[PDB]
Formats: C-alpha cells, sequence, structure tokens
C-alpha cells in the first residue's frame, strides 16, 4: 500500500437569457447602464420562491437580485420593442435593499416576449 | 488588503469613464474634465478573498492638474491610459510615465490604449512598443464595449498579492427579501417615455 | 485518390 | 470648515493646521478626503505660496507637507524664476541645496525619506536649467568634490545628474526652446569627462550596493548621447558584462545599459571594436549560463511562475538579444569559434518564445522576422540556423492566432506577422514545414493532442503557408489534409465537435484557390456543401458557409461564368436557379452576402447582354417582392406603418445594395429597374416621418416605427451613393440619375425639424459633387441652399450635439470648396460670411475629424482665391477675411487645447504670411486712416501682429515679440523652420523674461 501524494447551489435554474440593465436615474432624467450578462430566475428548493440573479460578465459582479414579486408589472419603452420597463422595490446588489425603476434589454424581440412569459410564469411561483 | 492605484493621462482619454464603468457599471457619454483628483473605492472578489483598489483618478488637462505629481506619493500600482483614436495622446505616454516613475520607483504598472471599439484607429498596434523597455503590461482596452476592461485590474492583483493564479470569482448573492402606489407610478410614466440608449447595440 | 476525397465530402454531413 | 485656514495668508501660516489637511486627504477617505483636497490645490496655487515654503521645509515634520512645498516651488522656478529679485533667486537655490545636504548627512532621514530627497534633487535641477553654467560654473567640480566625502551624497549626486541628462537630452525637445536646449547640452557635453571619471571610479571601486545601482542608472542616461570612446577605449565594457551581471541588484540595470551599447553609434572599420563588442556579448551570455539559468531552461515554466523579477529579467533579456542581434550576428556568423555563442544566444530566444505573454511574443516575434527575411535573401546563411529554424517551425504552428476569417484588431496583426515568418520559414525548407505539420495532424487523430484549440491552431498554421509549395506538392498535401480533417468526425461525435471540424475544413479549402481553380469537380463539391451548411441550424455553421462562399468566389470567380467540360451551364445560372431554396433558412444580412457573391460572379462575365441576363435573373425574387409593395404601399400608403412591410422593403433595398456593391458600374440595369419609384418611395416615407413626429412629438424619432422607416430612407441614399461613386457613365448620372435624386432629398432635408434631418443625406451629395460636381454648377449651388445655413445652425451652438452632421457637413464643404468653387462666389455677401465663420468653428474642435477638414478648407480657399488673381472679390476677401484668419489661426496655434492640429496649423499660416511677404495682395489691407499711405502690407502685418500677441500675451517683452515675429516672416518659406520658431513660442509663451535671441536659432 502506496500512501497517494457563490449561494446558488441551494437553487433551480428555470430561465437564462443575456441581457443589458438599465437603471432610471430620476434626478438627471436619463437611462444608466447596471450591467451585461446572464439573466437568471431562480427557484430557491427549500422555499419554491423565484428571483432574478444577474451577473455582470468577467467580474461577474451582482447587478440584479430580488424577488419576481407578484405585483410588479412589464410595461413597454417608447424606444424598443425588445424590452421591459417595470418597478423594484428592493433590491440587494450593491448591498441594503433599494427601490429601482428597472429597463431590461434582450437581443431579440422574440427573447423579450419569452423573458415576459418566464417572468408571469414565475410570477405565479411565488 | 487595500492598494492605491493612480490613473494617469492626457485629458479626455476616457480615465473617469472606465473607472465609472467599474463603480456603477454605467457607460457616461459626457466628457465631464476632472478636476484634480476623484478618489473611489473598487473591489473585487477573487479566489484568494477580497482585493480592494483606492483609485485616484487624475486630472489629465493641465489647467486642472491640481497638485499633479503629489497625487502619486505612496501609489502601490497605476494604469497609463492614451487613445488610439488621437496620437497626442501616445506621444504624451513617456512624460506621464517619467513623472509617475520619479515618485514610484518600483510599481506594476499596465499601459492601456482606450476606444479600440472606433474603427477609425489612429495608434496602430504596431507603433505601440513604450511599454517594452519599462516593463509595463499593455493592453487594448475599451470602456465603451467592455473589451479587456478587467484585465487591467486582474494583471495588477495578481502582480500586488504575488500569485500569478489569482482569478476573479462570483460574489455570493444572499438571498433577497420579499417585500405609495401613485408616487411610483409618476416615476413609472417618466421612465416608460425616456427612450433607452444605443438602442442600436447587440444588447 | 481525389475522386476518394469528394465522395468522402459529400458524405459527410450533421 | 476650519481646515480652510491655512488659505488665510494675513495670519502666519500654522504648520500644525497645514499637517492636518494634509493628512486627512493623504490618509482619510470621503468628504474628509475631498474637502481637504480642494484645500490643498487651492493652497498651491495661490501665487505667493512659494513664499511660505522656507518655513514649511525646515519647520514641517510631514515630508508630504513638504513635497508640496516644492512642487509650490517647482511652478515658481519654472515660469517666474526671472522675474523675481536676484537676491530671492539667490536665497531659494540656497536653501535648496542646504535641505539636500542636510538631508543626506541623517542616515536616518536619507533611507526612510526617498520621495521627499528625489523631488528636492528634481527641484534642484530645474534651478540649474535656469542658472548653470553660467551663473554655476563650479556646479559640477563641486559635485564631484563633495562626492569624495560621503557615500550617501555621493549616491544622491547621482541620482541629481540622472535626471539633469533627463532633463537635457531625453525631455527638452518639447520644453525649450532650441537654442536653450543646445546650451545645456554643450555645456553638459563640455564636463562630462570628469562626470565620467567619478561614475567609472565609483563603478570599479564597488561599495554600497545602492550606490552602484544609482551610478549604473545614470550611465543608463549618458548611453544615450555620449560618445562611444568613453565605452570602448576604458575597461567599462568588462565590468558592466562580468562584475555586474553576477550579482541580482545589479544586473537589471546592467543589462539594461548594455543593450544600449548595442545601439551606440559605431564604426565599422576598427576590427578591435568588432572584438570588443563581440566580447561583451560572449561575458553576457557566459554569466546568464552559470548564474541565472542554463539554456535548456524552462522560461515558460519560470515566467509563468512570476517568483520576484523574473519576468522583467526575461522581457529584459528578450530585449538584449533581439537587440545585440539584429546589429551584430554577423560578427558571429563566420568565426568558427563563435558559433556556439551566435546558437546558444538564439536558443535561448527560442525558449523566450514559449512564454505565455503577447507582448513579448510580438517582441521576439519581429526579431525572427528579422532573421528569417535575412536568410531569404542573404546567399550562404541559411544552413548555419537550420536547426533553429526548425524549432521555430513548431514554435509558430504551435501559437498561431485566429486570422480574420474564422473583432480584435490587435490579433489581426499578429497573425499577419507570424504568416510572413512561416512563409519565410517554409521557403527556407518546404520539406520540414510539410513534415511537422503532417505529424501535428497525426497526433490530432491520436487524440493525444486533439483539442478545438489545438485543432484551429494548426489549420490557421496550414492555410497561413499557401503559395510556397509546388503546384504538385500542394496537391498531395491539401488532398491530405482535408481527408485528415473529415476522418477526423469519424471519432468526435456531437455537433459542437462536428462544427469545430467543419469551419476548420472549410478555412483551409478557402486558403488554397489555386487548388480549386484546377480541380472543378473538386471545387464544385466544396460549394455545394457550403450550400448544404447554409440549412444547418447550429451556432455559427450559416455564417461559416457565406463568409466561405464569397470568399473562395473571389478568387476562383472565373470559374463560375464558364460553361466548365462536363456540364450544361455556367455555375452562376445553377446558383441562381436554387437561390431560393439555398438561402431558405438564413437570416437576411447572410442573404445579403449570398447576393453580393453572385455580383461578384456576375461582374466577370463581359459580354453586356448575358451580365444584364444573369443580374436580371438574380434580382428576380427582390424585384417580384418590390413590384408587389409599390402596388400595395402607393394605393394604401398606411401599410408602412405595418412594422413587417417597413421590414420587407429594407432587406429589398439592402439587397440592391449588396450587388451594386460587387458590380459597381455594371449594376446601372437593375438600377434603372427600380429608380424612379424608390425615390417615390422615399417621398412617402419621409411624410410619414414627419406625420408621426407632428402627432407624437419628437421622441417618435426614438419608436421602432420611424426608426424602421428611417432605415428605409438611409439605404436608399447608401444603394445611390454606392452606384454613383463606381460608375463608369458620367454622362446618364447627370441627365437621368442626379435630378429626381435632389428634387427628392434637398427640399425634405431643409424642412425637416434637426432631429429628423438625416445625415446621410450629406454624405449622399459628397459623393454626387465628388464625381460629377464639375458637371452640374446649379445644382451645387442647390445642395448649398438646402443644407448650409441650417445645417450650420444646429452645429454651431456647442461641439457636441449632432456629430455625425458635424463631420459629413465640413466633408461636404470640402469637396465643393474642390470641385465647385464658384458655388461659393454665388452665396450673398451675409452667407459668404458664414462660410468663413463655419470654417474658424471647425478650427476649434478638438474633434480631429472636424478639425482636419476645417484646417483643409481654409487652406484650399486661400489657394482658390489667390488663383482668380488682381481681381475685386479677390481683393475684398482679404480686405475682410485675411487678418480674421491669421489671428483664428493663431488662437488655436497657442491656446494649448488643438495640439493635434500643429502642423496644417502652421502649414496655413506660412501660406497666408507669405502672401503678404510675396506681394500676393495686390492692395492695401488696412484702412485710409490708420496708416500713412504707401505703407507695405509687409509693415502692417507685422505691426497687426506685434499689437495682437502684445494683448494677448501681455508677460512678453515687446522684444521678445518682435524678434519672434522677424523670425517667423524670414522663415515663411522652410516649414521645418518655421515650425521650430512656432515651437520656440510656445515655450517662451509659458513661461517670463523668455530670450529674444532665441528666435536667431536658425541663423
Ligand atoms: N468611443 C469611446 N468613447 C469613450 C471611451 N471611453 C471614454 N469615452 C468617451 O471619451 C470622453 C472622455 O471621457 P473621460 O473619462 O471624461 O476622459 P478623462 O480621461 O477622464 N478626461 P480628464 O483627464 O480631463 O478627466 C467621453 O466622452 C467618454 O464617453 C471608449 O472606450 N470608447
Ligand atoms: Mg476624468
Amino acid at each position: 500500500h502506496f500512501e497517494p501524494v457563490t449561494m446558488e447551489e441551494d437553487e433551480e435554474v428555470l430561465y437564462k437569457v443575456r441581457a443589458k440593465l438599465f437603471r432610471f436615474d430620476a434626478d438627471a432624467k436619463e437611462w444608466k447602464e447596471r450591467g451585461t450578462g446572464d439573466c437568471k430566475f431562480l427557484k430557491n428548493k427549500k422555499t419554491n420562491k423565484v428571483r432574478i440573479l444577474m451577473r455582470r460578465d468577467k467580474t461577474l459582479k451582482i447587478c440584479a437580485n430580488h424577488i419576481i414579486a407578484p405585483e410588479y408589472t412589464l410595461k413597454p419603452n417608447v424606444g424598443s420593442d425588445r424590452s421591459w420597463v417595470y418597478a423594484c422595490t428592493a433590491d440587494i446588489a450593491e448591498g441594503e435593499a433599494e427601490a429601482f425603476t428597472f429597463a431590461i434589454r434582450f437581443g431579440s424581440k422574440e427573447n423579450a416576449d419569452k423573458f415576459k412569459e418566464e417572468f408571469e410564469k414565475a410570477q405565479e411561483i411565488n | 488588503v487595500q492598494f492605491k492605484l493612480v490613473l494617469v493621462g492626457d485629458g479626455g482619454t476616457g480615465k473617469t469613464t472606465f473607472v465609472k464603468r467599474h463603480l456603477t457599471g454605467e457607460f457616461e457619454k459626457k466628457y465631464v474634465a476632472t478636476l484634480g483628483v476623484e478618489v473611489h473605492p473598487l473591489v473585487f472578489h477573487t479566489n484568494r478573498g477580497p482585493i480592494k483598489f483606492n483609485v485616484w483618478d487624475t486630472a489629465g488637462q493641465e489647467k486642472f492638474g491640481g497638485l499633479r505629481d503629489g497625487y502619486y506619493i505612496q501609489a502601490q500600482c497605476a494604469i497609463i491610459m492614451f487613445d488610439v483614436t488621437s496620437r497626442v495622446t501616445y506621444k504624451n505616454v513617456p512624460n506621464w510615465h517619467r513623472d509617475l516613475v520619479r515618485v514610484c520607483e518600483n510599481i506594476p504598472i499596465v499601459l492601456c490604449g482606450n476606444k479600440v471599439d472606433i474603427k477609425d484607429r489612429k495608434v496602430k498596434a504596431k507603433s505601440i512598443v513604450f511599454h517594452r523597455k519599462k516593463n509595463l503590461q499593455y493592453y487594448d482596452i475599451s470602456a465603451k464595449s467592455n473589451y479587456n476592461f478587467e484585465k487591467p485590474f486582474l494583471w495588477l492583483a495578481r502582480k500586488l498579492i504575488g500569485d500569478p493564479n489569482l482569478e476573479f470569482v462570483a460574489m455570493p448573492a444572499l438571498a433577497p427579501p420579499e417585500v405609495l402606489a401613485a408616487q411610483y407610478e409618476h416615476d413609472l410614466e417618466v421612465a416608460q417615455t425616456t427612450a433607452l440608449p444605443d438602442e442600436d447595440d447587440d444588447l | 485518390e481525389l475522386d476518394e476525397l469528394m465522395a468522402s465530402l459529400s458524405d459527410f454531413k450533421f | 470648515g476650519s481646515m480652510e485656514g491655512i488659505l488665510d495668508f494675513s495670519n502666519d501660516l500654522d504648520i500644525a493646521l497645514l499637517d492636518q489637511v494634509v493628512s486627512t486627504f493623504y490618509q482619510g477617505s470621503g468628504v474628509q478626503q475631498k474637502q481637504a483636497q480642494e484645500i490643498l490645490t487651492k493652497f498651491q496655487d495661490n501665487p505667493d505660496a512659494w513664499q511660505k515654503a522656507d518655513q514649511i521645509l525646515q519647520f514641517s515634520t510631514n515630508p508630504q507637507s513638504k513635497f508640496i512645498a516644492l512642487s509650490i516651488l517647482d511652478k515658481l522656478i519654472t515660469r517666474k524664476w526671472k522675474l523675481l529679485p536676484n537676491d530671492h533667486r539667490i536665497g531659494i537655490r540656497n536653501f535648496v541645496v542646504g535641505m539636500i545636504i542636510s538631508m543626506c548627512q541623517d542616515d536616518e532621514v536619507f533611507k526612510t525619506q526617498k520621495n521627499l530627497i528625489n523631488k528636492s534633487d528634481l527641484t534642484l535641477v530645474q534651478i540649474l536649467k535656469q542658472e548653470w553654467p553660467q551663473n554655476w560654473p563650479e556646479f559640477i567640480p563641486e559635485l564631484i568634490g563633495s562626492s569624495s566625502s560621503s557615500v550617501n551624497v555621493c549616491e544622491n549626486n547621482m541620482i541629481v545628474l540622472k535626471l539633469l541628462s533627463e532633463e537635457v537630452f531625453d525631455f527638452s525637445a518639447e520644453q525649450m526652446t532650441q537654442a536653450k536646449a543646445l546650451h545645456l547640452k554643450n555645456s553638459m557635453s563640455k564636463e562630462f569627462e570628469q562626470i565620467f571619471k567619478l561614475c567609472f571610479q565609483v563603478l570599479e571601486q564597488g561599495s554600497s550596493s545602492s550606490l552602484i545601482v544609482a551610478t549604473l542608472e545614470s550611465l543608463l542616461r549618458y548611453l544615450h548621447w555620449i560618445p562611444y570612446r568613453y565605452i570602448y577605449e576604458t575597461n567599462i565594457l568588462e565590468l558592466l558584462s562580468t562584475k555586474f551581471m553576477t550579482s541580482p541588484d545589479t544586473r537589471a540595470i546592467t543589462l539594461k545599459c548594455l543593450t544600449e551599447v548595442s545601439n551606440l553609434k559605431i564604426p565599422q572599420d576598427n576590427d578591435l571594436i568588432k572584438r570588443q563588442t563581440v566580447l561583451f556579448f560572449q561575458n553576457t551570455l557566459q554569466q546568464i549560463a552559470t548564474s541565472v539559468m542554463p539554456v535548456t531552461a524552462d522560461l515558460k515554466a519560470t515566467y509563468a511562475n512570476a517568483n520576484g523579477n523574473d519576468q522583467s529579467f526575461l522581457q529584459d533579456l528578450a530585449m538584449f538579444l533581439t537587440t545585440y542581434l539584429a546589429r551584430n550576428r554577423a560578427l558571429l556568423e563566420s568565426d568558427e569559434s563563435l558559433r556556439e555563442l551566435l546558437l546558444n544566444a538564439h536558443q535561448y530566444l527560442i525558449q523566450l518564445s514559449k512564454i505565455e505573454e503577447r507582448e513579448l511574443f510580438k517582441t521576439t516575434l519581429d526579431y525572427w522576422h528579422n532573421l528569417v527575411a535575412d536568410l531569404f535573401y542573404e546567399p550562404l546563411k541559411k544552413h548555419i540556423y537550420e536547426e533553429i529554424c526548425s524549432q521555430l517551425r513548431l514554435v509558430i504552428i504551435e501559437n498561431m492566432v485566429r486570422p480574420e476569417e474564422d473583432k480584435e484588431s490587435d490579433t489581426i496583426q499578429l497573425y499577419k506577422s507570424e504568416r510572413e515568418v512561416l512563409v519565410y520559414l517554409t521557403h527556407l525548407n518546404v520539406i520540414d514545414t510539410e513534415e511537422i505539420m503532417i505529424s501535428k495532424l497525426a497526433r490530432q487523430i491520436d487524440g493525444s493532442e486533439w483539442s478545438w484549440h489545438n485543432i484551429n491552431t494548426l489549420s490557421w498554421a496550414i492555410g497561413s503557408i499557401s503559395g510556397t509549395m509546388s503546384e504538385d506538392t500542394e496537391k498531395r498535401f491539401v488532398v491530405t489534409v482535408i481527408k485528415d480533417l473529415l476522418g477526423l468526425c469519424e471519432q468526435k461525435r456531437g455537433k459542437d465537435n462536428k462544427a469545430v471540424v467543419a469551419s476548420d475544413i472549410m478555412y483551409v479549402v478557402g486558403q488554397y484557390p489555386r487548388f480549386l481553380k484546377a480541380h472543378w469537380n473538386f471545387l464544385r463539391t466544396v460549394i455545394l456543401k457550403l450550400f448544404e451548411f447554409m440549412h444547418e441550424t447550429h451556432e455559427g455553421v450559416q455564417d461559416m458557409a457565406c463568409d466561405t462562399f464569397i470568399k473562395i468566389v473571389q478568387k476562383c470567380k472565373y470559374h463560375f461564368v464558364i460553361q466548365q467540360p462536363r456540364e450544361s451551364e455556367p455555375f452562376i445560372q445553377t446558383i441562381i436557379r436554387d437561390i431560393q431554396k439555398t438561402t431558405a433558412d438564413l437570416q437576411p444580412q447572410q442573404v445579403h452576402t449570398f447576393y453580393k457573391a453572385c455580383g461578384i460572379i456576375i461582374s466577370e462575365e463581359r459580354s453586356v447582354a448575358e451580365r444584364n441576363r444573369l443580374l436580371s435573373d438574380l434580382m428576380q425574387l427582390p424585384n417580384m417582392a418590390w413590384d408587389t409593395i409599390v402596388e400595395q404601399s402607393t394605393a394604401n400608403p398606411t401599410l408602412l406603418l405595418d412594422s413587417e412591410t417597413v421590414k420587407i422593403i429594407a432587406n429589398i433595398i439592402k439587397t440592391n445594395v449588396a450587388v451594386c456593391t460587387s458590380m459597381g458600374a455594371d449594376f446601372y440595369p437593375q438600377l434603372g429597374h427600380i429608380y424612379y419609384n424608390m425615390l417615390q418611395l422615399y417621398r412617402a416615407v419621409s411624410s410619414m416621418i414627419s406625420a408621426q413626429v407632428a402627432a407624437e412629438g419628437l421622441i417618435a424619432t426614438k419608436t421602432p416605427k420611424v426608426r424602421g422607416l428611417r432605415t428605409i430612407k438611409k439605404e436608399i441614399l447608401k444603394l445611390v451613393e454606392t452606384y454613383i461613386s463606381k460608375a463608369r457613365n458620367l454622362d446618364d448620372v447627370v441627365k437621368v440619375l442626379v435630378e429626381p435624386l435632389l428634387n427628392a432629398v434637398l427640399e425634405d432635408y431643409m424642412n425637416n425639424v434637426p432631429d429628423a434631418r438625416d445625415a446621410e443625406v450629406l454624405n449622399c451629395m459628397t459623393t454626387v459633387v465628388e464625381k460629377v460636381g464639375h458637371m452640374i454648377p446649379q445644382g451645387v449651388i442647390l445642395i448649398l441652399q438646402s443644407v448650409f445655413e441650417c445645417t450650420l445652425d444646429m452645429i454651431n451652438k456647442d461641439f457636441t450635439e449632432y456629430p455625425e452632421h458635424r463631420v459629413e457637413f465640413y466633408k461636404l464643404l470640402k469637396v465643393i470648396n474642390e470641385k465647385s468653387f464658384a458655388a461659393f462666389l454665388e452665396l450673398p455677401p451675409a452667407a459668404f460670411k458664414l462660410f468663413v465663420d463655419a470654417i474658424c468653428w471647425a478650427f476649434k474642435h478638438n474633434n480631429r475629424d472636424v478639425e482636419v477638414n476645417g484646417l483643409q478648407i481654409a487652406l484650399d480657399l486661400v489657394k482658390n482665391i489667390e488663383r482668380m488673381g488682381n481681381v475685386p472679390f479677390a481683393n475684398e476677401f482679404h480686405k475682410n477675411y485675411f487678418f480674421i484668419f491669421v489671428s483664428e489661426t493663431f488662437f488655436v496655434l497657442t491656446d494649448s487645447d488643438h495640439k493635434s492640429g500643429f502642423s496644417k496649423q502652421a502649414l496655413l499660416l506660412m501660406k497666408l504670411i507669405s502672401l503678404v511677404y510675396d506681394n500676393k495682395i495686390s492692395v492695401p489691407l488696412y484702412q485710409e486712416a490708420e496708416v500713412p499711405q504707401g505703407t507695405s502690407n509687409q509693415v502692417y502685418l507685422s505691426q497687426y501682429l506685434a499689437n495682437m500677441l502684445s494683448n494677448a500675451f501681455p508677460h512678453l517683452t515687446s522684444e521678445q515679440i518682435a524678434s519672434f515675429l522677424s523670425a517667423l516672416t524670414k522663415q515663411c518659406k522652410d516649414l521645418v523652420v518655421f515650425k521650430g520658431t512656432l515651437r520656440d513660442f510656445l515655450v517662451q509663451i509659458k513661461e517670463v523674461g523668455g530670450d529674444p535671441t532665441d528666435y536667431l536659432f536658425a541663423e
């Protein structure tokens, strides 16, 4: 006998899509990029609650993390047929819970539509 | 576990835009000249734990230089920036390097040619050689398209920690909390009718 | 032998 | 706040309050830091702060506070030295000299405050540039004296001398006048014999390692400029290449010194010089092999481990070896006793070339190119390097990078360099190259080196050497490679693996057109497979098929247009018949690439009737879709709000653009089929955009609806622009195309609101003027009237709004100024004045795109006016605008915010000044009143400029201004010297008291 020499593990991926996320700066009246990367709907194995979790390419820093609350509503943006706008009341990407008016844009109108589906599926789930 | 980083280069080359991209993810389209310096903490998560850069984003315009090389005292690393669409900004790289290493005689330094997203490139790859004899790391970068935008900090982190195998890893994602109907409907109205920028981008 | 190559290329399919 | 007290100079400066502000800035954070920061900059910018600096340096205990005090002093020395009472100058000198002596004598201070001492030395060197040697002739002899009394002072004197050498020889071109730089260079040259004596003694006699290092640092600077005798007629090369290569403290600096020695100006007659140059290389390589690592060492692994300073050392070694061998390897190639040294040096380079470091690889690759090019052309040399070249073949094949075809412009440049070297290496030994490549491929079928990376790198390498083999050797090599690549899938299941291999197969085939053109049966099988791939939806396959298709077609088009021996028709007919099937599953932009490829083939048909018939057949589908929707859109204009209809329209026109791109002048018959209905569509779309903007507001321009509509307009303009830029029948352009086009686009542009005007209209007009401007003078006049004033008003309130309109606007004015200057003569005087305003406005842009055209328009305008001779319009032009152009050009020359245009500003200024000193201006530039009758325009020009500069730069003396203008005027035929004088002026306006005799430098 010779002797020889993220906090996502508890969750499940329902939807994954590449997108760009924007944060509306009310005071400055303009949209500001927050991140580009994979947007994931994650289902907790114990609670069965679903959240959006989005990370930036390369640095992998979190740019979105919040429940797909059943009250939220996806609205179109005047300048895009491939984006949704919606209010968010508790996002914890940069620290303590904060509220935002988010916009999320996808590579194609059909990606945007399918996201809307999964978004509302997950809404029912919760 | 923090390190002072000074960022130097001609005015307009994108020093503040590059940092802002790392701080918030936003791309600022306007040129608001930095006055003197702006200090910003910047944390990255690695397989050796978190590393904090205290970024000293200095002014490139002479008339806004402020303390100038006074900002370099006790820096532990640096980025020198120029703009590949402007030859003069590359011609001035040796001047910024001169002033920088006179104060910081032995620090890791990254040379960055920014704005490679612009088609009409003026400083050709083959002309960029200043870094060779000065032992600087060089990267083509674009703060607009994010091309190589993480490389300057990854390389510096490896040099400062002394681990050639250091890698960026995914920060932990705590469970978010489950949680005025007319105050948000006013903000939402404005947000819907403000067009998203760069609507021709692939994303 | 170039005839061999042609036959093999025609049959190369997904 | 409390910290702001130091900003009150009516009280004595509280040193302790200063250190609080300084510490808060350097060690604090957030608001504290940001506030102290604004206070400190406010403090050091006070023009009386320098008077408080001797206090700081005497009484402060904070070295940062002293550093700031030295920066404040440095600003004064550099700009206002000569204005001070001489008492203050001698005083400032004394307490800088003394502060440095005291800091060196305290060994605690000397070792622990290097930043402050280096800052003080630099401050001293600024005084030297002002005062030495004329007012300090004993500085150097007294420096040599003090060196002997203390290692610390001697070490610091090496720092002072290093910095002085830098400021005089390395960084003076920008920062000094020519005369002052020469004065300091000569002064240093005069006293270098004794500087060297000191430096050589320190090196030979050892001592502190910190002292040796500092002396070698200064030596590195001296080598940039000192005569070679100090290097070859002393023992110093021996010291550098032996003694100082053994110690790691001195090794890095010594290697850099030897790299510079490998560049000294050296006579090629002297055999003893030649032998000394061999010897220091022999010693250096010997020290490396015995003290650092042997030739066999794994430098790739060492570099990756990144211990201590290994990475910088290996970079420095690459620079040394490449620099030396590019200049001197012939010294090693004939003497048999030097052969081992020559090959050991290159073996080190082989090992350095395996490191994973892009920029270092580029440095060694540059050298390999130098070598293999010489071995390719120089007799009797290649056999020496056979074993080196064989190893290099493998290195380059294994580290080949992605070519354009299989975005990153650094990679494209590196591939081309790698290809060049590998092509040379293949010519040098074509048999060795084939065998290396064949055997690499066997181990891809092994699985022993199989990987996506490794099969790509090999396929790129195989593709890169096309053209180096004989046709027969190439034939069986190509066949063997494709065979092996095809058999590869018989073991690699899965569509991801099957996609890599396919892409590589088609990449290799695409690189060997000579093979395809000699084997039609095979070329046809290739193409038909690519068509198969165009229905394959795996990511990237379709885009691969299409890029390969158009690449093969560009190279082999003749073989699609002829009828091949055992075929029933030219294969282009077969492609066209099945184009709906072939492309049924592609995305629009891939369809357009397909049609463009067909247009390439069709243009090879030189029988006109056959070419036009092929063209009409190719466009059958888009022409039918086009006919359909021109019937519908015209009967129900609302349909154009249907996004699906808008996209169909855009894709039809994009198809016409793609085909027109490859067919150019031959496209005219197809253009005629759609032309008149296309411009009608342009008008209809335009009305819908306006209606939407009226009903919804400016925000309408951001909606997909209107962006879809504007896409149609832009593509129509691009189609017209594409054809006209390539047309060969300009009579038809003028008689058929231009008039309907201008009627369709110009008024629509003028009468839309700013946010709805398409900058592409300007670009299209630029091409029209370029090609046929000379034939349509009234058309050019109409263009100016429709776009000039309304576009100018968009772009003349700032430098940011409407960026594209800006660029295209000045491209349009430039071409009109070149091709149809008559159109500006017809402008009413108020409009011609806006034109002059618009040019000067271009000067003031920081954007190169605008600035360069602005300066070129100005130059061309002057030439246009000059050509007119002594006529009234030219006379009134100079009366009205000569001095506006002179003064506006001077403003951007001297304001420090337009450095990038210096060369063209200088050219324009020299042209303007030369007009007057050649008496090319026929009327006085002055009024009846302001000057006596008979005064030459020369006298008046110098007078106007003297007054202009006196008011713009009031700190210049009258003598400075007069000397500068006398020189500038004398030199207005010699652009190089003229520019030198402008640079001298830019130096002098940054300080007080510049020497007016500097402007005599040229003579
Ligand atoms: N196309 C492109 N534009 C960029 C890029 N990076 C920055 N810019 C733009 O360049 C301009 C100057 O940006 P900025 O960060 O303020 O430059 P700076 O180096 O901080 N200037 P200063 O030294 O005066 O503070 C901005 O308009 C910015 O949007 C880039 O990567 N690509
Ligand atoms: Mg800035």
